[PDB]
């Protein structure tokens, strides 16, 4: 009976067994459907289409997420990506199999009890257990202190820890990630005539912003470079033959995790949401606390994001502390990595969720079996 | 310190118009003397005041004729000389060549054809002051130079301006010959003029609200060919809102009191409290004044001046039809998530279309809404109701603005001679203004600010004649005149009209900016002129005041009653509905507006706008010609022959400017001798 | 002297003086072609028709718009509307008045600064401006608090602002108006057997749309009300003695500003997008956005419009707040009386951009003095 | 006469000493604008203090000059001093005397800076500082009486007999009502309600004053809570938006009584109550067991004084007797205390003069206030 850890995020969905080493199904998070009108009769047509198959045809398709800012919106779309996942990727039925999901660090507690009742209801597992991004991060760099900086497509949270007791009140939970950064570059591309608006588009201009944007060390002095030469400048083909060219969209584009004034937020940058994260904590924990900030999520993997990170921790801390960026070259993997670490561990085996206890109390006993 | 020497004593008292009295030293015993100023009341002085007693210069006990040879030149100073003069029946006084007048309120025997052929070829210091010698040396002037002469009358409300213009007509016309028509014909335009542009103020029952030119035209031989009657600067705002204690033109109340009951019912007119422009001072009836002999006076000048009674008809029908469009009330509704009105039923509504000869649906749909016409179509558009009261408060005061033009042109069609000069242009002329005067009341608004405006200009067109004159004194007697400063009042100028974001525009443009109010237009103003010396913003964020710094002071202006004076909505639609008129003497006034009829697109011009356009007019006609000053001054406030206010006439001669002369006097060289005068020392 | 206004859309001109009630000129932008023989020597020869002389003379000449979607496409041919508006239209020498323009928020850089050298090189204005048009919207509504939808004949734009303050994160750009939907009107009019195809034939189609469309309160209503009865039938006169009848074709045209989707659009209707441009902004702003709708632009004269966007938004709202929709009936002319009243203000005078600057910076100066 | 503004870290209470309630009340709080100003001719500011920064709540970006009793803005506290004088007021304030409050235990520099700003700043002619839990007991009209003073920065007790004060059993905590506030904001992300700004959180506090109680046994009342729907409550965002609450009205005003929900290592108010009075003489704490003032507005909890009382007879000895002082204007009782106290004529020898001022610098105040 080995067990199943789904690390199913906004975007992307980490499947695989507990015990691996990397991540076996990791596809796309959409749900398209037909929007145009059908008129060969006898071709074989499907209603919905989920996972990689949304992305080849998506010229004839309306995709939706169905998970917004680590809310789940579409239980139906979940319920369709949950069965896709378990039998065309992992191909295990999920009755003999216990799972292990993930969840954001402050989500309404409606959405782990639905959670909760699905899986126990619709796919009847045997045991179940909902785990924190940053803990599982912390398991997949192999440290027992730090303070985790997880950036996705949904959310940005800080949860730190030492010697492995978490400090509730010093997590902060920001709802800005990958996604309006692919609205705010398919906003500020239409400054040269690009314009992008179908949901399909959208996909592109991900992907854009996936290979061309990167994070500057100095903003003032990176802009005063893109607008005295053409060194800055990049292109990139479009899936009808059409040529791009960027020439500071690449680095204005991931800032507005540093500055995110650019898209109307009143917050502090992720810099600044570290910090005073860290110094909410006691004292004497700041001192390791500095020496062990993980990265972790898909966001983190921008060049030059573990430089200017450390350079503005090192300007908001004391100049007699040793600030130190760990960012593993694996890190878009880190939270599945640790979860399979988690679930393949002999004294975690009496954590989990178990069906009878789900009977006898209900879905509110994920609240004190989890975290 | 003797017992018979004058001296300036000077009772300090809580007073912004104090300045020391003269008296002479009396029963001088003991250690305290006895003292008795010039107004007769006894003082004692004790030994601990002896900074407050100075000796008073022997120029200054005797008096004299021209101000500017005082011993002793400042604001004391000028006060005794005119007051020691004013008892001894002496009402015109010299400062420099400026003739101070001070209103007798009596009758002097100084106005004689013995006075005039005296004053008759002689400049100004040969004879003793007079009203002739200004207009002596005027009319001299022109021959000799060939150029126009003018001459600027200004002071409050009731200090003979009016009379001192028709005494420099009583010598001018006999200088040349016969007095002629035009001097009588002239006198006839005055009550004419008096109750078309002549209001009840706070301070005076008869008060101009206007400047009034009589340019007087000569020929070779030096004789009266014709006379011209140029209005400017008219208080429009008057019309539809007048101040506490303070009513609307005599024209209205006269004609009121003095109709038949017959015919103030063909014109559906009745008392004149149930008037709302009429009535909003609470000053219907004035004391000092009939306005039942006043109307027949009006009547019998304008029969003189050729007025037919058809003309006299028509011009009571569109007064009459101002004071029934006042009377209609607004009621604000909402047509659809838009404003709009609805004008409520009152006899008034039917009475102004059929004095105003338009149809009643006609007129209905004029004042409730605009249409905007573009090239291919035109849109009719709702006016909410603080719109719906800006056309009907600025087609009233259309009216009669134009209504005013067609009285002065009418005038002007039997005393104005066109050039006989038509093969060579050789005539010189003399103007007359009578303008009035800086005004500090206790509250000011928006009339006050014009009319303190008109004066800075004026004020400085006579800072640079005096500037110049002295100049040419020094020149010569051969004295360089390289290190006087010569300042002028360009700050206060460059504030409020020649500046980019000025006074005046910043009033004008919140009176067309979204959502704005008084309260806006303050911050709007202090937020630019709060870094200025003459601008003082307001302490407080509740309070709705500012101050700027004239030459006479400090003046504070309420913010609140802005941007209601300033409006003059003319809409297309009103000049559409006169040409549409029955009425040929309404579409008679309106000549010029209805040739241009779809020209109006053009937004019509704020009050400010077109005082700004008489005052640019008024200054190019000054500029033109050698500048002659007098000064009015009345000394009392009860209006009785004999008896002269010294805090009256102080505030009088600060609010003149007149004190700018002694300034410079001081700052170059104020003492002045003769080699006889080397004899002392 | 005195200040040109010029709004200078994808459809019409609208031309004039600064301080006026409303534009002077107002002709189509279009510039005219003969495509057929002159046989007739001695003829007056022409090469281009632009404006009204073009749709005079409409039968034997190509018509073409520079402008599309607020772009302006064909800059030659752009130019010579600016001369005819100049020298023919307004009679007035350019080189002695200020300059105003207007342009769609979310427009391509280099439009504007094209503007800005044509403007300052061929014409020698001695300054210029340009100005966004939902702003100019509000100063012709007397109001400084709005959600202004303007719908001409290339966009339609929503943009919030509260108290004078424009929120840039929620201003909104769609690419639908009165060309799309004459471009459809011509489409679904084959259906009754009128084929509509030359460029002189969309003009007269876009009469027939302007003469007879309308907006339904209740689209699938007035369906069933068409195909039951013939209440909703009515004719039109062609150029040449033909009369044509339409049905539901009059309100099924209009339609698709509500359902983009009949053009093959995947973009969310006009109401659908004012709620979600409101619902973007801050929650203290929305109850003073709801009964501020303001609609401008040529597009929103349908009849039934207003009632539609208020039924729809009201929908869409809590039933607490008070929707209300503002459609003044000069709303085709807003941007312009808007544009009026700006380059009549005081404090306006100081916000030119005089040729000096433009001579010594270059024609990247717009985008540090205009908004 | 003179002038009374006690300086809270949420309200500033401004007035006249001898008036019997405060005249201006406004919060204390600064905005700026934070959007970009398209229309031209609109009248800009580039701040906005109190009432009308909380009107144009939308478009700013609201900051408070004072966090937990110490002034951290200097520049905008004098911008909030001079609202208070020129334009609440309407005063001049080289004209009066000003009498301020501070908190039992801060920085001496946030005493000093005040004394040099009022001098040389705003020119009075002389000012003070006072004890905020001393003017309760003035505005109670007792001399003998422990006063438990809660604003919305800090929470301290300041034990009094017949006019005397123990400064060694005077106690400061810095969990008050924006730390209620900010858990409130924290526990209410579990239901799906994000309020995130410095303009949501006026609206958070809203909430908080208007539907929060202290529960009288928490345990029996989270369990009444789920029981049944009987306490809770609905409340319309200023967008039409309704939200319901339920338990979390009394979970927020529990932190007071257990500071452990925060993360903070700190006895409750109860027990720092009976700390401060058991630190005291033997003889003195029968007096003050019942004299218990409770002074601030968060004080004002429904169920607040109860709570106190049973859990203040749980740790006294059986004999004694516990009475808690809740005066219904509990609110305003540090400035009425103050006007009181301002109103006496033997006050009037202990104003800081400028002479004073002058002759030995701001420090002064540290010889002449308490
Ligand atoms: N090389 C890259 N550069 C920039 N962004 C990336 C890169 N790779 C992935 N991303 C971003 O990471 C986001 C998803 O990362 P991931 O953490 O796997 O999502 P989830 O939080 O749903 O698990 C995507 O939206 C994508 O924009
Ligand atoms: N020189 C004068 N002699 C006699 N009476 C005069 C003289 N000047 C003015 N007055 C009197 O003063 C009164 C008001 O004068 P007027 O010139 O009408 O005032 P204003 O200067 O306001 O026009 C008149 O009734 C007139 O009798
Ligand atoms: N009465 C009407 N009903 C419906 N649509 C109209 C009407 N009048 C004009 N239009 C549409 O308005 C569009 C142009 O309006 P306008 O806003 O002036 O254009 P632009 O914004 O390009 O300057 C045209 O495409 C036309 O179809
Ligand atoms: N009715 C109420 N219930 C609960 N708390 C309240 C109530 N009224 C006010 N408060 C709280 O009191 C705090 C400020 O109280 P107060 O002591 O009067 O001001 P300050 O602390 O600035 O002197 C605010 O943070 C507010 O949350
Ligand atoms: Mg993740
Ligand atoms: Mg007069
Ligand atoms: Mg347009
Ligand atoms: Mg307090």
């Amino acid at each position: 009976t080995t067990a199943l850890v789904c690390d199913n995020g906004s975007g992307l969905v980490k499947a695989g067994f507990a015990g691996d080493d990397a991540p076996r199904a990791v596809f796309p998070s959409i749900v398209g459907r037909p929007r145009h009108q059908g008129v060969m009769v006898g071709m074989g047509q499907k209603d919905s289409y989920v996972g990689d198959e949304a992305q080849s045809k998506r010229g004839i398709l309306t995709l939706k997420y169905p998970i917004e800012h680590g809310i789940i919106t579409n239980w139906d779309d979940m319920e369709k990506i949950w069965h896709h996942t378990f039998y065309n990727e992992l191909r295990v039925a999920p009755e003999e199999h216990p799972t292990l999901l993930t969840e954001a660090p402050l989500n309404p507690k409606a959405n782990r009890e639905k959670m909760t009742q699905i899986m126990f209801e619709t796919f009847n597992v045997p045991a179940m257990y909902v785990a924190i991004q940053a803990v599982l991060s912390l398991y997949a760099s192999g440290r027992t202190t730090g303070i985790v900086l997880d950036s996705g497509d949904g959310v940005t949270h800080n949860v730190p820890i030492y010697e492995g007791y978490a400090l509730p009140h010093a997590i902060m939970r920001l709802d800005l990630a990958g996604r309006d950064l692919t609205d705010y570059l398919m906003k500020i591309l239409t400054e040269r005539g690009y314009s992008f608006v179908t949901t399909a588009e959208r996909e592109i201009v991900r992907d854009i912003k996936e290979k061309l944007c990167y994070v500057a060390l100095d903003f003032e002095n990176e802009m005063a470079t893109a607008a005295s030469s053409s060194s800055l400048e990049k292109s990139y083909e479009l899936p009808d033959g059409q040529v791009i060219t960027i020439g500071n969209e690449r680095f204005r584009c991931p800032e507005t995790l540093f500055q995110p004034s650019f898209i109307g937020m009143e917050s502090a940058g992720i810099h600044e949401t570290t910090y005073n994260s860290i110094m909410k904590c006691d004292i004497d924990i700041r001192k390791d606390l500095y020496a062990n900030n993980v990265m972790s999520g898909g966001t983190t993997m921008y060049p030059g994001i573990a430089d200017r990170m450390q350079k503005e921790i090192t300007a908001l801390a004391p100049s007699t502390m040793k600030i130190k960026i760990i960012a593993p070259p694996e890190r878009k993997y880190s939270v599945w990595i640790g979860g399979s670490i988690l679930a393949s561990l002999s004294t975690f085996q009496q954590m989990w969720i178990t069906k009878q206890e789900y009977d006898e109390a209900g879905p509110s006993i994920v609240h004190r079996k989890c975290f | 310190v003797l017992p018979g020497d004058y001296v300036w004593m000077d009772l300090k008292s809580g007073q912004e118009f104090d300045v020391p009295i003269g008296a002479v030293v009396k029963l001088c015993d003991s250690g305290q003397i006895q003292v008795v100023d010039d107004e007769d009341n006894e003082h004692w002085i004790s030994p601990q005041n002896a900074t407050h007693i100075k000796p008073m210069h022997p120029t200054s006990v005797h008096g004299v004729e021209d101000m500017i040879r005082l011993g002793d030149l400042n604001e004391a100073g000028i006060l005794r000389n005119l007051l020691i003069r004013y008892r001894d029946h002496l009402i015109y006084t010299y400062t420099g060549s400026i003739l101070v007048a001070v209103n007798p309120y009596q009758l002097l025997s100084i106005y004689s054809p013995e006075h005039i052929r005296q004053y008759t070829n002689k400049k100004i210091g040969e004879m003793p002051p007079h009203i002739f010698a200004i207009a002596d040396n005027c009319y001299f002037n022109m021959k000799r130079n060939n150029r126009d002469q003018c001459c600027i009358i200004s002071g409050e409300s009731g200090a003979g301006k009016t009379e001192s213009t028709k005494l420099i007509l009583q010598f001018l016309a006999a200088i040349s010959g016969q007095h002629s028509w035009i001097e009588q014909q002239v006198l006839e335009a005055t009550p004419i003029l008096e109750a078309f542009g002549n209001a009840k103020t706070i301070r005076n029952d008869n008060s101009s609200r206007f400047g009034k030119y009589i340019d007087i035209h000569f020929n070779k031989r030096g004789a009266i060919e014709g006379a011209k009657i140029e209005q400017y600067l008219l208080e429009k705002s008057r019309v539809c809102r007048q101040a506490p204690d303070e009513r609307n033109y005599h024209v209205f109340y006269c004609m009121l009191e003095g109709m038949n009951e017959e015919e103030k019912k063909k014109l559906g007119l009745g008392q004149a409290a149930d008037y709302n422009y009429l009535a909003m001072g609470n000053c219907i009836t004035c004391e000092g004044r009939v306005d039942s002999q006043e109307y027949a006076n009006i009547r019998s000048a304008m029969k003189v001046l050729m007025f037919t009674d058809t003309e006299n008809w028509e011009i009571s029908k569109l007064l009459a039809a101002i004071l029934h469009m006042g009377n209609l009330q607004y009621e604000a509704r909402t047509f659809e998530n838009l404003d709009a009105c609805e004008v409520l039923f009152s006899p008034s509504l039917a009475t102004a279309a059929s004095l105003l000869e338009v149809n009643p649906p006609d007129l209905m749909s004029c004042l409730t809404s605009r249409t905007l016409i573009t090239r291919g179509e035109t849109v009719s558009t709702p006016l909410s109701r603080e719109q719906a009261l800006d056309v009907r408060d600025a087609f009233v005061k259309g009216i009669y603005g134009r209504l005013f033009v067609w009285i002065v042109e009418k005038i002007n069609a039997a005393i104005y001679k066109p050039p006989p000069l038509e093969v060579k242009n050789s005539r010189r002329s003399i103007g007359l203004l009578d303008i009035f005067g800086f005004e500090n009341f206790t509250v000011n608004s928006f009339e006050q600010l014009c009319i303190n405006f008109a004066n800075e200009h004026l004020q400085q067109f006579f800072v640079r004649h005096v500037f110049k004159l002295e100049q040419e004194e020094y020149d010569l007697e051969s004295i360089d005149w390289l290190h006087i400063e010569f300042t002028d009042n360009q700050e206060a100028l460059d504030m409020i009209a020649n500046r980019p974001m000025n006074v005046i525009s910043l009033i004008d443009e919140e009176s067309k900016f979204p959502k704005g109010t008084d309260a806006t237009m303050l911050h709007k103003l202090n937020s630019q002129h709060k870094l200025n010396a003459n601008y003082v913003p307001p302490k407080n964020s509740h309070e709705t005041q500012f101050g700027i710094n004239h030459f006479a002071g400090v003046v504070y202006y309420e913010s609140q009653g802005f941007l209601e004076k300033n409006r003059d909505t003319l809409h297309g639609d009103i000049i559409q509905l006169v040409h549409s008129s029955r009425n040929k003497f309404i579409k008679q006034i309106f000549q010029a507006d209805v040739a241009m009829g779809a020209e109006t697109r053009k937004r019509s011009p704020t009050l400010s706008s077109q005082f700004k356009r008489s005052l640019e007019l008024l200054m190019r006609t000054l500029g033109a010609c050698q500048p002659f000053f007098v000064r009015c001054i009345k000394p009392n406030e009860f209006k009785k022959p004999m008896l002269f206010d010294r805090h009256l006439c102080v505030r009088q001669l600060r609010y003149s400017g007149m004190m700018e002369t002694i300034r410079i006097r001081h700052a170059g060289y104020p003492i002045r001798y003769s080699f006889v005068e080397f004899v002392e020392r």
